RNA sequence: UGGAAUGCGAGUGCCUAGUGGGCCACUUUUGGUAAGCAGAACUGGCGCUGCGGGAUGAACCGAACGCCGGGUUAAGGCGCC
RNA sequence: GCCGUCGCUGGCAGUCGGCAGAGCGAGAAAGAGAGUGGCGCGGACGCUACGCCGCGACGAGUAGGAGGGCCGCUGCGGUGAGCCUUGAAGCCUAGGGCGCGGGCCCGGGUGGAGCCGCCGCAGGUGCAGAUCUUGGUGGUAGUAGCAAAUAUUCAAACGAG
């Protein structure tokens, strides 16, 4: 809407915004990220500090497939199942346990962050984390893995 | 093309624009700058002061107990005073009846 | 029989001559209509003394008296007859004005539904 | 100039992009094209599977 | 003529809510009416935030709402919140509780009606209790958003641990010379 | 008995234009014989600012401005203009 | 005295009426509270709450910023049972007025067919300059000038000349 932009408040006054003693001129200080080293190096210390160098190896045909993994934490974890599996696991007391499958919902690693509820479970996933296998081990329940 | 060098005119009057404040005083200052030894002792000081909870339970009740054998063992005118008083809306309440009923 | 008002209060005016633009008569181009002088050396903006004058907002009228013709009333365009009605009980305070464009078979009829009305016309003369 | 703080953005227009710009002001005009062709394609082959 | 200064004479808080839908601006009316006719601070604050951007009334998650109600003395209140309810799904069991809030998402809905708790609107709770007695006001975290995490003193400084504004993190992104006391210096 | 006086609501966060040629004055002050010269320090101004006075006037004295009625002043004045 | 801004994060839903009882300005934290025993059918205004009302203090301004425009231009979706050959747009006007202003409304004239008010939507949207662009017109001015190469005169004819 140009009816509610700047300019329309803006006509009449001679720099329109601009500036009576410096004008607008048009690049008055190199045109796009120019100076980086020179006469913009306080902006680019200040702001973007690294930006200039190299470090760590080079990588030449990367392909970001081969270092998939999607990661879940503990605390959803429960959450992969329907609601009637986990209170079918509370209402149970043959000790079954259910069989939460991790790959099955899109994650390959199991990173243990939350609590969890004290009730067995049967965790099958492609990499477990050694904290996400204690925290399982001590509410009772098995890191089962799967290639 | 001389220019002018420097100068300080205006700048004690923008300094006081927006003011000189003194920093923020806060309680509770950061430990940072302290000298590790002492800070590593002070940090298996606190690591270690609820090893003696128990036993300064065992005191606090103690002197609170006792605090009951402590305390349960203590235990310009008169013309302008008048009027003052009569003049309260509470404490001259009957000072003020005591005079509606003076008029019958 | 003119329609008086509600009440007629005293009407003042802080300014009653326009306020012509800087530079309006030396020049054909720059009509009388307003514009705030801008320029870095101007004397009108710097407010010298005998100078043209500056529209501010002290110059505004009493809001009792604002909008208020010098006939105590207030007024409203009217385009056609049913729009009396919506003035039938502003009566004493408002008058009316018919449009520029009705024609004078329709603002016969106007001025005749305000007659009975009671309600003051501006323009009852108009076109005829 | 870098204004105080923001992106440093690479725009990716040094390049006379303006002569080769593509404008899609044809797809609907195109996706009827292709269930027009769907549905004469879906009449030719008259019994057999319209996904082919 | 007098010697002040009028930098600061116009304050600059919110005197009406910048939105203009009409389920707001009529709790509002009714709470600037109960505000200005009541002698509760409790009104003025809900008026206060009735006003607030969307920014500066964030959500609430259900977790938080359980932790903060489990305080020690505040049992059989109300928690009143004047942003929205989220749902937090890393929490298994929900107790029952009295709640009034502007938005309650679909599955907290589910969640406080399956325990057993109620959820109020503003106008039921200026119906229940009108100088908002027995309520626990609540609003949720204001440095949740990840804006805040760039403001603070500039990157590139001793000792500012503040997030730079970078199109990709990377190996080659921010990582050469402000940073490795290798290349150049680091802070 | 909130531990001197007087005054006054404060604290904090983002986003941000314009600017980055200055000049004058009291006092101190460096180069220069000096300069309506070059160069600094403190404060106030002009720039960005009208008004009364100084005949006139960027900077001097008074005094800072919404539009009006009455009254009284500042600095300057009161033979005539 | 009037206009406006700021502040009081001020006041007003209580217009609670024969289902009535008309109050919360007053120096002093809190109820014109309940129960428990010793005729005449009457009463202005208000309140688009984005509204209305009351109090004080304040009011300069370039560069710059922000807000409010029932200031203005052109088209789009709605809406004015809108205006108009009994005269629309446009233009002119020693006529009447409104608004601090941007601007606007009436009257008279000319003109001859379309045009506007409101709520939103959109923008190639407001000019005094740019040795601006195109077109038109002035003072200069009935002025400069109509001066290189010797030279014209008389009568007659045609012809309004
Ligand atoms: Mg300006
Ligand atoms: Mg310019
Ligand atoms: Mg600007
Ligand atoms: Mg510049
Ligand atoms: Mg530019
Ligand atoms: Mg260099
Ligand atoms: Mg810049
Ligand atoms: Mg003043
Ligand atoms: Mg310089
Ligand atoms: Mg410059
Ligand atoms: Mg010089
Ligand atoms: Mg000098
Ligand atoms: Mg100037
Ligand atoms: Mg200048
Ligand atoms: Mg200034
Ligand atoms: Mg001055
Ligand atoms: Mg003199
Ligand atoms: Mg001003
Ligand atoms: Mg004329
Ligand atoms: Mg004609
Ligand atoms: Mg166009
Ligand atoms: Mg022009
Ligand atoms: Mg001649
Ligand atoms: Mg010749």
């Amino acid at each position: 809407p140009s009816r509610l932009r700047k300019t329309r408040k803006l006509r009449g006054h001679v720099s329109h915004g601009h500036g009576r003693i410096g004008k607008h001129r048009k690049h008055p200080g190199g045109r796009g990220n120019a100076g980086g080293m020179h006469h913009h190096r306080i902006n680019f210390d200040k702001y973007h500090p690294g930006y200039f160098g190299k470090v760590g190896m080079r990588h030449y045909h990367l392909k970001r497939n081969q270092s998939f993994c999607p990661t879940v934490n503990l605390d959803k974890l429960w959450t992969l199942v329907s609601e009637q599996t986990r209170v079918n696991a509370a209402k149970n007391k043959t000790g079954a346990a259910p069989i939460i499958d991790v790959v099955r919902s899109g994650y390959y690693k199991v990173l243990g962050k939350g609590k969890l509820p004290k009730q067995p479970v049967i965790v099958k996933a492609k990499f477990f984390s050694r904290r996400a296998e204690e925290k399982i081990k001590g509410v009772g329940g098995a890191c089962v893995l799967v290639a | 093309a001389k220019s002018k060098n420097h100068t300080t005119h205006n700048q004690s009057r923008k300094w006081h624009r927006n003011g000189i404040k003194k920093p923020r005083s806060q309680r509770y200052e950061s430990l940072k700058g302290v000298d590790p030894k002492f800070l590593r002792n002070m940090r298996f000081a606190k690591k270690h002061n609820k090893k003696g909870l128990k036993k300064m339970q065992a005191n606090n009740a103690k002197a609170m107990a006792a605090r009951a054998e402590a305390i349960k063992a203590l235990v310009v005118s008169r013309k302008l005073h008048r009027l003052a008083y009569i003049a309260h809306p509470k404490l001259g309440r009957r000072a003020r009846a005591r005079i509606a009923r003076g008029l019958r | 029989a003119a329609l008086r008002p509600l009440v007629k209060p005293k009407i003042v005016k802080k300014r009653t001559k326009k306020f012509i633009r800087h530079q309006s008569d030396r020049y054909v181009k720059i009509k009388r209509n307003w514009r705030k002088p801008r320029g870095i050396d101007n004397r009108v903006r710097r407010r010298f003394k005998g100078q043209i004058l500056m529209p501010n907002i002290g110059y505004g009228s009493n809001k009792k008296t604002k909008h208020m013709l010098p006939s105590g009333f207030r007024k409203f365009l009217v385009h056609n007859v049913k729009e009396l009605e919506v003035l039938l009980m502003c009566n004493k305070s408002y008058c009316a004005e018919i449009a520029h464009n009705v024609s004078s078979k329709n603002r016969k009829a106007i001025v005749e539904r305000a007659a009975q009305l009671a309600i003051r016309v501006t323009n009852p003369n108009a076109r005829l | 100039a870098p204004s105080r703080n923001g992106m440093i953005l690479k725009p990716h227009f040094h390049k006379d992009w303006q002569r080769r710009v593509a404008t899609w002001f044809n797809q609907p005009a195109r996706k009827i094209r292709r269930r027009k062709a769907r549905q004469a394609r879906a009449r030719r082959i008259a019994p057999r599977p319209a996904a082919g | 003529g007098v010697d002040i200064r009028h930098n600061k004479d116009r304050k600059v808080r919110r005197k009406e809510p910048k939105s203009q839908d009409i389920y707001l601006r009529l709790l509002v009316k009714l709470y600037r009416f109960l505000a200005r006719r009541t002698n509760s601070t409790f009104n003025q604050v809900v008026l206060k935030r009735l006003f607030m951007s969307r920014t500066n009334r964030p959500p609430l998650s259900l977790s938080r709402m359980i932790r903060k109600m489990k305080l020690p003395g505040r049992e059989n209140k109300t928690a009143v919140v004047v942003g929205t309810v989220t749902d937090d799904v890393r929490v298994q069991e929900v107790p029952k509780l009295k709640v009034c809030a502007l938005r309650v998402t679909s599955r907290a809905r589910s969640r406080i009606l399956k325990a057993g708790g109620k959820i109020l609107t503003f106008d039921q709770l200026a119906l229940d209790s009108p100088k908002g007695r027995g309520t626990v006001l609540l609003s949720g975290p204001r440095k949740g958003r990840e804006v805040y995490r760039h403001f603070g003193k500039a990157p590139g400084t001793p000792h500012s641990h503040t997030k730079p504004y970078v199109r990709s993190k990377g190996r080659k992104f921010e990582r050469a010379r402000g940073r490795r006391a290798s290349r150049g210096y680091k802070n």
